[PDB]
């Protein structure tokens, strides 16, 4: 039942120092060795200090490690901070021949401006209309900051059934981009006279419309 | 102050090569009619040298930072005096002693002082309108200086300052360099006809000033002078013109050179000891004339290129186990002390229990224990509670460890602890442990109390009785099977390490390694260490020995300990080389034989002889060689081997 | 040096067998009772710890993937394999097969991990639909035209324009779960409107895993 | 100075004010274990002997 209690995120300015603890619920921290794993996002974890006081051959200096067993803490004490630190940290144990890692630290510093939503809208194609399927696609691109609200609208009456969106994805132009897609009948799509999709992003709301021609 | 360049297309730096150049003096004094050699730094003849470009016709313009070795070469076929000075320094930052040899139209000025040095100093020469006439006014090279003791003023040179792009017509050498502190520079002007690849004549260089600074140079730099006439905008971007100039860069290497002086006292030629096996026939003889014969100039040694130790066929241990399963334990006041000694030890069956609840092990790396050994290892056993186990550390403040065992901050020791709740204690109450709770002050580390005397609290003695002010310092446990994990019994080992002046008795030793057979190779089995070869022998050794004399009384025999195989001990390195030579006025290859050296290339009977064609043929011989065979230059032709008819 | 790399496939269904194998190349298995492990990490999640193996018939499980967790190593091959019983959704997980020497120590040699993905269904190609512009899908100067990836499986979708032409204005979207269990998602371009009619612009999407390629024109709208 | 690596060579003057390192664990210059700034104040006086 022995666990590493990690903070989620721990966010400072580059240049300062910071101090990451690992704390462990019944076993003492003293017990047993901890070792500390910087995991780039998308790649294999390395191992960032080990041995709780004596750096890996490698990486800087400025990763340092602190034990205090009174309050049952494991603490990383990382200075001077960079662009290339921004990762996950894990922190290991070993209980009694069960290996338990921690919850995970996300570095983060805390810088692309705010950004217009530009929106289109496309009508299901003829084709997929003769697959007996029909799907609108509601498109959210080039804007900052990424939090933003779908809302279909069969002309005044909303949408919620066949709804799915993607979450905001950064582009290339450090903008963020987004999508949603209605999954739809061919006979519902030619019920009602015309399919407006509305994009809500820092209040302003962007609103297009497509009808069945 | 300084301006920076901008991207362009260069050129890539070129290679060429040397023909008897980088000869100067090694010594102020005089020798007539002598050949005597030097041991200093020298070019090395026929060697590979850099060579950088200076023309426009294109915008070539390289002035790399290159290190400054032992001794550098710095040769220029210079025309229209492009070239102004060189600069010298390690970190070019204002926080050294820079130097700057740098000469201008009127004086030459040696300033060694920390000078701002910029990415890329240069000298700017500018064309006046109404003076026809080239001058220099972009004076580029440094900021400012900050402290310096050494400014030396050589002798006035007049300059040229107009650049031409037509063929050369002088070619200037320098040398420059640096022993013990003191700089040395060499020089002397050629008057030549010739773009490049430098002729082969000779020519020694001779010293102009002697520079007593005292300190050393890692680095070097060149400096160029650039016109800018009505042609160019005049802007340092990208537009200017630098002539035609070619300045070759080569590193000084210390070799034995043999120089010829005549009667005049000036160099004539130079013969090293090491590009030729020819050159090396002529040094060692101290003569320019060799004749057709043997001659014998040094040895060849086969360098082992790896070593293999193994002492034992694999990693062993000794009887234990008493110390971690035993019937009962001591306890804290008094602790059970084993001293381990002419004992192999293995810590790999240590840690594969997968039963131990706790370990810290600090000072060595808990990875790299086994193959590093120590004099003498200390067990200490005592048992502790479950709370307990973080107070075991070195710098820690508590109950139990200032009072029954101090850990020091040197320590190197090794802490193993498991849970034995199962054994080490029973229902009704296990009380059988004892450990000390009072104190009257701090104890030694690796001291034992075992001191039953009342701590006395107030002023008034008890006189050993149980009453106020008077408390037994030694107290019960609360042992008991039913409690949770906070308190349960823990067997705490402490393996501890001795630094001390004596061979490492108790040591893992290099157990087993890649065994490597008829190749000349280094190895160390347990009494001695020998370079040879280890070949399959036939003879078998009585079960009680080790190594294996011959009648020379030398060991050449020993049986390796890892399957009890006998292996041979035959040395590499037989005899020496040979150069056989034609004569002079006849040839000038050469071939090179080997004594006792097993390998164009013919096996002959007296070693290895490479270089000299194999005949069938038989003529008389005028040149020996051994066994029946000798070596002649016959029929274009060549140097042949052939056997002697009688 | 030494280098781990994993195989097996990298979908499972439900209540199935996993079969992942690591791979060691560089150095010896047998040689320095080098012990062997297996951690997982779930997306955005932290490292999971799996098992433990040594060369020898030793080996420790995780008491949350106790009675789950078959691990055999056979040193003739020199690898080792872990094998998983009821497999479930949430076992979606990235599985890096682990380094490691110190029991209590570290993951020195961490292999590249391999995306594991608990398969639904069955995997089937995909529907590809183009996105025609109009006069209202266009806002100002410039215009947008794409095309629809719908119900497709398993993952990924590479989509490129004009067999990779155009990559300016190109946005490729990450997919996302349907109302029953199958993925969606588009990849767009953005356009000037004078370069509609004047211009052809098709879509390649690739579906590797079912083997399928569809290229597929996108045009204006015909209105009917 | 009262401690060195290693023996120096005669008629050589060493400046280094790096912190001596005793074990194998560094610490990025700081009083703490297992390492000791290797310069030394001296301790003269004019009441002495
Ligand atoms: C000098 O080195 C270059 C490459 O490093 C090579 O191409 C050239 O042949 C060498 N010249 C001589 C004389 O060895
Ligand atoms: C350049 O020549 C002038 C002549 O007046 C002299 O004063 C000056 O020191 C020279 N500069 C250098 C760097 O030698
Ligand atoms: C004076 O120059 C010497 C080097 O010759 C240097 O060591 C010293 O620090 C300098 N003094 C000042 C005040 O810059
Ligand atoms: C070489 O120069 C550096 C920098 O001034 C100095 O620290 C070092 O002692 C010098 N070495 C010798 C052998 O003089
Ligand atoms: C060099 O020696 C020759 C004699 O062989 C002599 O005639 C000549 O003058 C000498 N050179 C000089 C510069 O004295
Ligand atoms: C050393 O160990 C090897 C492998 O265990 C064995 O084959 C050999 O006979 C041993 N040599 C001895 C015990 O002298
Ligand atoms: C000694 O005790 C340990 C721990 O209880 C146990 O694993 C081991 O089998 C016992 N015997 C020996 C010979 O080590
Ligand atoms: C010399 O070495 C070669 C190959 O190593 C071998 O074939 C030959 O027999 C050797 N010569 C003698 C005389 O042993
Ligand atoms: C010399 O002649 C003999 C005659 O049989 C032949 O075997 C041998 O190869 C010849 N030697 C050469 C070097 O051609």
């Amino acid at each position: 039942n022995f666990m590493l209690t990690q903070p989620h995120s721990v966010s400072e300015s580059p240049g300062k120092t910071v101090t990451i603890s690992c704390t462990g619920s019944s076993g003492s921290i003293a017990s047993n060795y901890v070792q500390w794993y910087q995991q780039r996002p998308g790649s294999a974890p390395t191992t960032v200090i080990y041995e709780d006081n004596q750096r890996p051959s490698g990486v800087p200096d400025r990763f340092s490690g602190s034990i205090d067993s009174s309050s049952n803490s494991a603490s990383l004490t990382i200075s001077g901070l960079k662009t290339e630190d921004e990762a996950d940290y894990y922190c290991q144990s070993y209980d009694s021949s069960n290996v338990v890692f921690g919850g995970g630290t996300k570095l983060t510093v805390l810088g692309q401006p705010k950004a217009a939503p530009s929106v289109t809208l496309f009508p299901p194609s003829s084709e997929e209309l003769q697959a007996n399927k029909a799907t609108l696609v509601c498109l959210i691109s080039d804007f900052y900051p990424g939090a933003v609200t779908v809302a279909w609208k069969a002309d005044s009456s909303p949408v919620k059934a066949g709804v799915e969106t993607t979450t905001p994805s950064k582009q290339s132009n450090n903008k963020y981009a987004a999508s949603s897609y209605l999954s739809l009948t061919p006979e519902q799509w030619k019920s009602h006279r015309s399919y407006s999709c509305q994009v809500t992003h820092e209040g302003s709301t962007v609103e297009k419309t497509v009808a069945p021609t | 102050q300084c301006v920076n360049l901008t991207t362009r297309t260069q050129l890539p730096p070129a290679y060429t090569n040397s023909f008897t150049r980088g000869v100067y003096y090694p010594d102020k004094v005089f020798r007539s009619s002598v050949l005597h050699s030097t041991q200093d730094l020298f070019l090395p003849f026929f060697s590979n040298v850099t060579w950088f470009h200076a023309i426009h016709v294109t915008k070539r313009f390289d002035n790399p930072v290159l290190p400054f070795n032992d001794g550098v070469y710095f040769a220029s076929t210079e025309k229209s005096n492009i070239i102004r000075g060189w600069i010298f320094g390690t970190t070019l930052d204002s926080k050294t002693q820079s130097l700057l040899i740098v000469n201008n139209a009127t004086n030459v000025v040696i300033k060694v002082c920390e000078f701002q040095f910029c990415n890329d100093p240069f000298l700017g020469v500018y064309y006046h309108k109404n003076n026809k006439s080239w001058m220099e006014s972009e004076f580029r090279v440094y900021s400012s200086a900050n402290n310096c003791t050494f400014e030396y003023v050589s002798q006035p040179f007049l300059m040229d300052l107009e650049g031409k792009q037509g063929n050369f017509k002088n070619l200037r050498e320098f040398v420059f360099k640096n022993i013990d502190g003191y700089f040395k520079i060499y020089s002397k002007h050629t008057p030549i006809n010739l773009v490049r690849d430098l002729p082969q004549g000779f020519s020694a260089l001779e010293p102009l000033v002697d520079l007593p600074i005292g300190i050393n140079i890692t680095r070097f730099q060149t400096l160029l002078a650039l016109h800018r006439s009505y042609l160019t905008p005049g802007d340092s971007s990208s537009g200017w013109t630098a002539g035609a100039a070619a300045y070759y860069v080569g590193y000084l290497q210390p070799r034995t050179f043999l120089l010829k002086y005549n009667e005049n006292g000036t160099i004539t030629d130079a013969v090293d000891c090491a590009l030729d096996p020819l050159s090396e026939t002529k040094c060692t003889l101290k003569s320019f004339t060799v004749e057709k014969g043997i001659y014998q100039t040094s040895n060849f040694r086969v360098q082992p290129t790896e070593s293999i130790v193994r002492f034992p066929n694999i990693t062993n241990l000794c009887p234990f186990g008493e110390v971690f399963n035993a019937t009962r334990f001591a306890s804290v006041y008094a602790w059970n002390r084993k001293r381990i000694s002419n004992c192999v030890a293995d810590y790999s069956v240590l840690y594969n229990s997968a039963s131990f609840s706790t370990f810290k092990c600090y000072g060595v790396s808990p990875t790299k224990l086994n193959d590093l050994c120590f004099t003498n290892v200390y067990a200490d056993s005592f048992v502790i509670r479950g709370d307990e186990v973080r107070q075991i550390a070195p710098g820690q403040t508590g109950k139990i460890a200032d009072y029954n065992y101090k850990l020091p901050d040197d320590f190197t020791g090794c802490v193993i602890a498991w849970n034995s709740n199962n054994l080490d204690s029973k229902v009704g109450g296990n009380y059988n442990y004892l450990y000390r709770l009072f104190r009257k002050s701090n104890l030694k580390p690796f001291e034992r109390d075992i001191s039953t005397e009342i701590y006395q609290a107030g002023s008034t003695p008890c006189n050993g009785v149980e009453g106020f002010n008077c408390y037994f310092p030694l107290q019960s446990y609360g042992f008991q099977p039913t409690n949770g994990v906070g308190y349960q019994p823990y067997r705490v080992v402490v393996l501890s390490f001795e630094l001390l002046h004596a061979p490492a008795t108790v040591c893992g030793p290099k157990k087993s390694t890649n065994l490597v057979k008829n190749k000349c190779v280094n190895f160390n089995f347990n009494g001695l260490t020998g370079t040879g070869v280890l070949t399959e022998s036939n003879k078998k050794f009585l079960p009680f020995q080790q190594f294996g004399r011959d009648i020379a009384d030398t060991t050449d025999a020993v049986r390796d300990p890892q399957t009890l195989e006998i292996l041979d001990i035959t040395p590499c390195s037989f005899g020496g080389v040979s150069v056989i030579t034609p004569g002079t006025n006849t040839s000038n290859q050469v071939a090179v034989l080997y004594q006792d050296v097993n390998c164009n290339v013919f096996q002959t009977r007296a070693g290895c002889l490479i270089g000299a064609e194999h005949v069938n043929n038989s003529y008389e011989c005028d040149i020996p060689i051994g066994a029946g065979i000798c070596a002649s230059y016959q029929t274009s032709q060549s140097i042949i081997a052939y056997t002697m008819s009688l | 040096q030494v280098q781990l790399q994993e195989s097996g496939p990298g979908l499972v269904k439900p209540s199935e067998t996993l079969s992942l194998t690591c791979t060691v190349s560089g150095g010896s298995v047998s040689s320095g009772g080098y012990f062997w492990s297996w951690i997982r990490q779930p997306p955005g999640k932290g490292l999971e710890w799996i098992g433990c193996i040594y060369y020898s018939g030793s080996t420790n499980y995780n008491p949350s993937l106790k009675s789950r967790v078959t691990i055999s190593v056979d040193t003739s091959k020199d690898q080792f394999s872990l094998k998983l019983s009821s497999v479930t959704a949430a076992d979606t997980a990235v599985y890096y097969c682990a380094r490691q020497l110190w029991l209590r120590g570290r993951f020195d040699y961490w292999g590249q991990g391999t995306l594991v993905t608990v398969s639904s269904a069955s995997t089937k190609g995909p529907s590809v639909f183009p996105l025609a512009p109009s006069s209202k899908s266009t806002s100002g100067g410039t215009a947008a035209l794409g095309c629809l990836v719908k119900d497709y499986f398993p993952e990924p979708v590479t989509v490129s324009w004009n067999s990779g032409a155009l990559t300016s204005g190109v946005h490729t979207f990450p997919a996302v779960l349907q109302s029953s269990g199958l993925y969606s998602l588009s990849s767009v371009v953005t356009v000037p409107s004078s370069s509609l009619g004047t211009q052809t612009y098709i879509c390649n999407v690739n579906h590797k895993p079912s083997n399928t390629k569809v290229d597929k024109k996108v045009e204006p709208k015909s209105c009917d």
